[PDB]
């Protein structure tokens, strides 16, 4: 961060099954009270 | 409660951002119970201070 502190980020890959050649990604950060799921702005991949 | 401090603040390197809003901190006179609603016990020293 801006501080010096470090976070672990986990990136999740997960492969498209109804579009052959597609892959879906995800980003979640990890601070002391869990693993937080991390948004992307403009993403066109959606979960419920 | 009625008890004055200053506020400080700070940028996100770290880095003192402002003080006071930018005033100097100048304290109330220690002894005189005109300007403080506690006045201190100076003993016959100036109240002024």
């Amino acid at each position: 961060d801006s501080m010096g502190q470090s976070y672990k980020l986990t990136t999740y890959y997960l492969k498209d099954q109804t579009q052959p050649n597609t892959w879906n990604t995800y980003y979640t950060v990890t601070d002391k009270e869990g693993e937080k799921p991390l948004n992307v702005a403009a993403g066109d991949a959606q979960t419920p | 409660t009625g008890h004055v401090g200053h506020t400080m603040k700070f940028n996100n390197d770290g880095t003192l951002a402002s003080l006071n809003n930018g005033q100097p901190i100048t304290s109330v006179a220690l002894g005189d119970p005109a300007t403080n609603t506690t006045p201190v016990d100076m003993n016959g020293a100036d109240p002024a201070q």
